[PDB]
RNA sequence: CUCGA
């Protein structure tokens, strides 16, 4: 009924009032690890690797 | 208004964990500071809750 | 092999009463009259396996079988 | 004052005079292990009782025995400084002198055959360090206490809840220290029942027939006989008036000539007084009144027939006719009253199916051992060994002392076994409770709950370890060969060293030590757990055990506990509370003799407290001692009310004895709540020690006792003058009168520099004295991690304003200025430990080489010749610390790669890189590298120079140990020789070794010169012995785990600043997450230019009622106002008579202050050192319930030219306008906390799937993904998002042909779901199909 | 088992 899933993360939450109602912050060192195959697929398409 | 009463007026009537109401009340509030026995009486309700 | 284990364990029981310190294999081979690598070979066979449902803290929700990584899988970047 | 208290005198606001100082806070851990090791010939604590109870054991046939003589604890093989290095248990080998004797076969009592006496080794015991911290496998472990039921007797009663319509059933237990639990209980049919060891129910008089009692003696023991008389065919009874008291007069009560009582009469007490008045001896009664009376004896037919009736049979008219026929003039009946003397045993004796003794032991046998056919010889032994054996039952002198007291006996000493007088007394008291006299007891009385410390639990484990070898050696002595049997061979070191090492290291009470404070170390040892063996659990504890009983006052703290699932179970010992000799909790009081409160102190238990009347500590007092207010408030019998002066028997010691030690550091505890003041004491236990310590401006005066007694500072044993100060060692010259007559008089303290704690924080002792200054006894010479001139100092204090600032402090958030980040106020130091172990595979051994395949020069720049990283090299995430390669068995190859490796000549060998790398997101600096290696393995180049540096340091440290000590010894020689023989230059110009050669004339001075000479002669050889021992300890090969070649250990040193995410918290339970690090110019600033370092939130005060922080803020503002007045008066460099004119005016501003400090007796140089330590702010003490009032804060704020309201007019930073209202600004002592954000952040795309279930692992150190539990599966079902639910079950987690297709689709640039059945479903199919249940699909 | 929400 409940599994452990890939493409996942965990961090401490903090308040920020400059956002809009549909936005949220995200660290760079977290989105670099969650979006890694998307980054590979974009780096191969532009010929950068 | 139930928590401003515990800052100027007196604490109402604490109750020992048998369920019976203690006779003498906590006549001192959180600005004037509680007594030694009035702080020990005030721990039955907080530990219960 | 059980006799070779039990001679080592009887001699290692006697050496603790005699010397007072736990015997290293180098001084154990002197009593056993054996090469030291033989005694290091016999001291590897033992220690019957741990159950995979044993708890490794003092808990009861974290068993040992939730820590064993599967190694036979091919990596998704290497595939 | 002393000399070390003449810097930074903490101004006290306390008004109550203290009569007793705070005792040694670690008294329950150290004084309870000293009664486990030291030999006791008379009291039998510890190992001596455990030996003398089991030994002397004899042989089976009674032809030999093992006698016990004595034991002896050898020297520990290693010290504590290297047991934390090599990872071995800091223990002491236990030896014992045993005496085996052989008794002759044919001789009647023949002892003279042979006496064999030999010393036997048996296991080890782990010693205790000087703070209560056992060292098990290198990690420091602390055993907490336990709070369990005391042995004895216990009368309990359910309030209802079993049967309808009330009918409370009074049960009664007997709890021994070891054995079965005898139990009694009633029934709704008012019978009695016995439950031996919580088995099935049994009629209670079957344990009376087993004690060799007939049913005549059983009725005699419990009841009260009424004798009848039959003379000349008259039915006249005897009657004492005390029996007939409160019944219905269903007939006429008569006398010779005065009818005393009416008919139909509720018989009043005045009737009983009038019947008592004249005489009542013989009253004629109707015959029908006898019909309804049970007989007592066994009235038989004496002439011819058998018995007419036996005991416990009701007399009817025919049986009475038969008794008058056979002839009887004494008929005894049981006085059965309906309300006062119930017939409970008389009803039990009929439901009882047994009749005899040999038919009642069979019933106990068939209750306890069902399904086995009983014989008599095995039925007697079960009931004998159940209760009345010297090994299978034990109350052990606490159950006896608490057993004789509830039955109101007189003796205290008694046998550990039961008797046939204790069970009848228990049944009599239970029946008396059922009748109406006496009262039922309670379980939460703290005179019914003991404390069971370390030396009591290790002894009970040692006895089990002794029995596990007594079982073998009992049968070894009847196997034969009693001719050449020296007693060393029979006893093996397996079971005792298994049981002791199992307790020290695997129990629920031998837990890991929290070492990230001096406070958190000291409040983990005064912790009274209630769980563990013989206690409760977290799923079977209601609201009744977790509650604050009224006898917790002054023994166990009410506001120091965890708040998780075990909220009331983990208690905490109070400040002044001691442990009794039995185990109960006693607390001190002052005696009140005729209205004069004296100064002699009495320790009172929990049962002695509820009989007196005891005053509060807040009662007022005159000079000589008299209650001034003439009507005081007091406690008596668990309740509280007003009383008079002459009635009072006792008084509390001080106002700190109700709270714990971890909660008496909070200032203004009297103003807070009880919810938030709990989390203000749970979160003071987690403060990380910062870079440089800083004293708290508003303390409670308890900061001085916790720093000294925690064993984290370096205190001076003897007093004198400091001779040499380094950053590592401190050499102190002892004063003259504090010396011993065979010493050299130099104490050397070696401070411990940067090491690793258990919570991976720093430990570092800096000296605090200067070169050439006097030091008295018991001062603080070296402040540890969170100490500051001997004061405990966990966090740092900074400016705080209470205003909402653009939402950045929204819901308990904290907005931190940049000058907290710049000035290094909160930057902590963490020390990690990384280990790379090179094991032995079967395909050749592994190797640590600088050569690494498939890695260029850019990672091997910091690796040395031998392959281990340099000390002091700055590393980053991913860089290689130890280059270790492992051999790989040859594998098959895919054909296109086989084409590639024929196009080019690349042929990678069987080598394979599996080296140790720094984990990601970590900077640091390698500050320590340790290399262990197995015997018979050739060392590297680095492993040799490590050992050579250790040899050089062991040379240098012992040489400097000898040099300065000899230099002091020669001056001690010169001090006697110059006064004796005046040779100022003959002593000098000689060779300095020829002072022992020089000789004064025949006096005692020459004799003490010879004493110092023989001291030097001992010193010249103990250095050589210690040098040889340290050389043999260093150069020897190390012990290792089997299958290990060598182990490298690398110690990083991570320094961490504050980030957005780091949990910060005050002392009053106001937590927070740092949200934004502003620039300096954006913070609100007052009209003097100073910016505000923290902008807190003011909406957190009225919802939680912690108004302690506002008063602490105002008092901190007053303290820093005074401390800036002194800084202005020092920066002008005015005088020294001006500082004495002001600081003296600052040190007395209370009404009735305790301390009186005058700066007249201070010299004109000590005032400058004092005012140099008050430049940062005058420190202020405020005790717990003796606090500083609101008038004193306003009287102190007017001294340093500050606003009385405490609120100033802040200007904005951004726009430059000023706010409308004034804003509260002051100082709050802010802590850091161990929940940093660098250890919580974690992200994972793909890797390391599990073995059986093939779904990814769990844990940040395991690199696992978060759990998408069914609480979220319901929440995704409710949205209707079925395509996000199909993805988070198959293609993300559990499929095998699903993930590696989705990865190619995503890298290829085509997000398309490709489903499949999960692998966890066709493991469920195989595990249902293995039960013989055919389950398929269609 | 201890800790955090």
């Amino acid at each position: 009924l409940g599994k452990r899933v890939d493409y996942s993360g965990r961090s401490v939450i903090t308040v920020g009032p400059y956002l809009r109602l549909h936005q949220c912050g995200l660290p760079k060192k977290m989105a670099l690890e969650l979006f890694k195959p998307f980054i590979y697929g974009k780096l191969e398409l532009r010929g950068l690797a | 208004a139930a928590q401003i009463r515990q800052l100027a007026g007196m604490r109402g009537l604490m109750a020992k964990p048998d369920g019976s109401i203690i006779e003498t009340p906590i006549t001192a509030n959180f600005r004037e500071g509680l007594n030694v026995l009035q702080y020990f009486i005030s721990t039955h309700g907080a530990r219960k809750g | 092999m059980i006799e070779t284990i039990n001679k080592l364990n009887r001699i290692s029981r006697q050496m603790l009463q005699e010397m007072g310190r736990e015997p290293t294999p180098e001084e154990l081979a002197e009593r056993m009259l054996m090469p030291e690598d033989k005694i290091r070979k016999v001291l590897k066979i033992a220690k019957e396996p741990i159950s995979m449902e044993t708890p490794i803290g003092d808990d009861e929700d974290s068993h040992l079988g939730d820590f064993i990584e599967d190694t036979t899988l091919e990596l998704p970047l290497d595939s | 004052y002393s000399y070390t208290e003449k810097k930074r005198i903490r101004k006290d606001f306390g008004k109550r005079p203290q009569v007793l100082d705070v005792p040694y806070l670690l008294s329950i851990q150290l004084d309870s292990f000293q009664k486990f090791i030291e030999q006791d010939p008379e009291g039998q604590y510890g190992l001596e009782a455990a030996f003398r109870s089991v030994f002397p054991i004899q042989s089976y046939s009674g032809n030999s025995e093992l006698q016990y003589v004595s034991y002896r604890l050898g020297e520990p093989v290693f010290d504590v400084q290297e047991c934390q290095i090599r990872g071995v248990t800091y223990s002491a080998p236990l030896r014992v002198k045993l005496r085996l004797v052989i008794y002759e076969r044919e001789a009647p009592e023949g002892t003279v055959k042979d006496i064999k006496e030999q010393e036997v080794y048996m296991g080890e015991i782990p010693l205790m360090t000087d703070n209560g911290t056992f060292v098990i496998n290198g990690t420091e472990r602390v055993i907490v206490s336990q709070l369990h039921r005391s042995p004895g007797v216990f009368f309990d009663s359910d309030k209802g809840k079993t049967h309808s319509s009330g009918k409370v059933l009074y049960n009664a237990r007997i709890i021994p220290y070891r054995g079965s639990w005898l139990d009694f209980e009633f029934d709704p049919k008012d019978n009695l029942f016995v439950r031996i060891d919580r088995r099935r129910k049994l009629p209670a008089t079957i344990i009376l027939r087993a004690l060799n009692y007939t049913t005549e003696q059983i009725l005699d023991l419990f009841f009260e006989k009424v004798i009848f008389e039959i003379r000349d065919n008259k039915l006249q009874m005897e009657l004492v008036p005390e029996r007939l008291r409160g019944e219905t007069a269903s007939f006429d009560i008569e006398a010779n000539g005065k009818v005393y009582v009416e008919k139909g009469r509720r018989i009043t007490a005045r009737h009983i007084r009038q019947l008592e008045k004249d005489d009542v001896k013989l009253i004629e009664v109707p015959v029908e009144y006898i019909a309804g009376k049970v007989v007592a004896k066994d009235y038989i037919d004496e002439s011819t027939g058998e018995l007419i009736c036996a005991a416990n049979m009701e007399l009817s008219l025919d049986l009475l006719a038969k008794l008058s026929q056979s002839g009887h003039k004494r008929i005894e009946t049981l006085f059965t009253n309906d309300l006062d003397h119930g017939p409970y045993i008389s009803e039990t004796l009929r439901v009882d199916p047994t009749n005899d003794r040999l038919s009642a032991l069979v019933e106990i046998y068939r209750m306890m051992r069902p399904g086995e056919p009983p014989t008599r010889e095995a039925a007697e032994s079960l009931f004998e060994n159940l209760f009345f054996s010297e090994d299978r039952y034990d109350l052990s002198a606490v159950g006896r002392m608490k057993f004789n007291r509830s039955l109101l006996r007189e003796e205290i000493e008694g046998s550990g076994i039961l008797s046939k007088d204790d069970i009848i007394d228990v049944m009599k008291k239970l029946i008396d409770i059922r009748n109406g006299k006496g009262e039922v007891d309670d379980i939460d009385h703290l005179g019914n709950r003991r404390i069971r410390s370390v030396g009591e639990m290790a002894e009970n484990q040692f006895r089990v370890g002794l029995v596990r070898v007594e079982r073998a050696v009992k049968e070894r002595l009847s196997l034969g060969d009693l001719d050449t049997l020296m007693p060393q061979d029979m006893i093996n070191a397996k079971p005792i060293s298994a049981a002791v090492k199992e307790f020290f290291g695997s129990s629920q009470l031998s837990q890991f030590m929290d070492q990230n404070n001096p406070l958190s170390e000291i409040t983990h040892k005064r912790r009274i757990s209630a769980l563990g063996p013989g206690g409760l659990t977290r799923e079977r504890a209601g609201f009744e055990v977790r509650d604050v009983h009224p006898t917790h006052y002054g023994r166990v703290c009410p506001i120091e506990t965890p708040e998780g699932p075990n909220i009331g179970l983990i208690n905490s010992l109070s400040v002044y509370a001691q442990t009794n000799e039995y185990g109960f909790l006693e607390t001190p009081y002052r005696k009140v003799t005729d209205g004069v409160v004296t100064d002699e102190i009495h320790y009172l238990s929990a049962i002695e407290e509820g009989n007196y009347v005891i005053a509060q500590a807040n009662s007022n007092l005159d000079e000589e001692g008299h209650f001034v207010e003439d009507l005081v408030t007091c406690r008596s019998k668990g309740e509280s009310s007003l009383f008079s002066r002459d009635q009072v028997d006792y008084m509390d010691v001080s106002t700190q004895q109700v709270v714990s030690v971890g909660a008496s550091l909070i200032p203004f505890l009297e103003h807070d709540d009880a919810n938030r003041a709990l989390m203000g004491a749970n979160m003071q236990r987690q403060a990380v020690p910062t870079l440089r310590a800083d004293k708290p401006l508003v303390g409670t005066g308890m900061e001085r006792a916790v720093a000294v007694d925690s064993g984290v500072t370096a205190v001076a044993k003897r007093g004198g003058v400091v001779q040499y100060v380094d950053a590592s060692r401190i050499v102190i010259k002892v004063n003259e009168d504090e010396m011993y007559p065979g010493e050299a008089g130099i104490d050397i303290y070696n401070l411990t520099k940067y090491t690793r704690s258990n919570q991976n924080t720093c430990i570092n002792q800096m000296p605090c004295v200067s070169l050439g200054e006097p030091v008295e006894r018991g001062d603080v010479l070296a402040d540890g991690p969170s100490t500051d001139l001997g004061e405990l100092a966990l966090g740092q204090n900074m400016r705080v304003a209470f205003m909402p600032w653009n939402g950045y402090n929204f819901e308990d958030s904290i907005l931190v200025s940049e000058r907290v980040v710049q000035e290094d106020r909160f930057t902590t130091i963490h020390i990690q430990e990384l280990a790379c172990v090179s094991r032995d595979t079967k395909l050749g051994p592994e190797e640590i080489t600088a050569d690494i395949p498939n890695v260029g020069e850019a990672a091997l720049s910091k690796l040395d010749e031998s392959g281990i990283v340099y000390i002091g090299a700055e590393v980053t995430g991913g860089d290689i610390l130890v280059g270790k390669v492992t051999p790989k068995g040859e594998t098959q190859l895919t054909p296109e790669e086989k084409l590639l490796r024929a196009i080019f000549g690349e042929k990678a060998s069987d080598v394979k890189d599996s080296s140790l790398r720094v984990p990601n997101g970590v900077s640091g600096t390698v500050i320590d590298v340790q290399v262990f290696t197995r015997d018979g393995v050739e060392k590297d180049k680095r492993a040799l120079e490590i050992e050579e540096m250790q040899l050089k340091q062991a040379k240098k440290d012992l040489s400097e140990e000898l040099q300065i000590l000899e230099a002091g010894l020669f001056s001690r020689i010169r001090a006697v020789l110059v006064a004796g023989g005046v040779e100022a230059e003959k002593l000098d110009k000689l060779p300095r070794d020829r002072w022992l050669e020089l000789g004064l004339t025949d006096e005692e001075k020459q004799n003490q010169l010879e004493q110092l000479a023989e001291q030097y002669d001992e010193l010249k050889h103990e250095f050589e012995k210690k040098l040889e021992a340290k050389r043999r300890k260093i150069t020897q090969g190390d012990d290792l785990a089997p299958g290990v070649l060598k182990i490298v250990k690398v110690y990083l040193a991570v320094k961490r600043r504050i980030q957005p995410g780091d949990k910060m918290a005050g002392r009053h339970g106001n937590k927070g997450v740092i949200s934004k690090i502003n620039p300096i110019e954006d913070m609100p600033y007052d009209e003097n230019g100073t910016p505000v370092d923290i902008v807190l939130n003011p909406l957190g005060v009225p919802s939680r009622m912690n108004i302690g922080q506002i008063l602490e803020t105002h008092l901190g503002m007053a303290a820093k106002g005074i401390g800036d007045k002194i800084n202005a008066m020092l920066k002008q460099q005015q005088e020294v008579a001006k500082l004495r004119e002001f600081i003296q005016r600052a040190y007395d501003l209370g009404a009735d202050v305790r301390q009186k400090v005058d700066l007249s007796t201070f010299s004109d140089e000590e005032v400058m050192r004092l005012a140099e330590n008050l430049r940062k702010g005058m420190p202020i003490a405020t005790p717990v319930f003796d606090g500083a009032k609101e008038a004193e804060i306003k009287e102190l704020l007017k001294l340093g030219d500050l606003p009385t309201s405490g609120q100033i007019r802040l200007y904005d930073g951004r726009t430059g306008e000023q706010f409308e209202r004034p804003v509260t600004v002051g100082y709050m002592y802010m802590l850091k906390l161990n929940h940093l954000v660098d250890d919580k952040m974690h992200a994972r795309s793909t890797g390391s799937y599990s073995l059986v279930t093939q779904q990814p692992l769990g844990g940040k150190a395991q690199f696992g993904g978060q759990r998408f539990g069914e609480m979220e599966v319901w929440a995704l079902e409710a949205y209707g998002a079925a395509y996000t639910l199909q993805e988070m079950l198959t293609v993300k987690s559990d499929d095998v042909n699903g993930r590696t297709k989705m990865y190619k689709n995503i890298v290829d640039g085509n997000h398309q779901m490709e489903p499949g059945m999960p692998e966890s479903f066709n493991v469920l199919l195989k595990e249902i199909r293995s039960l013989g249940i055919n389950i398929e699909l269609e």
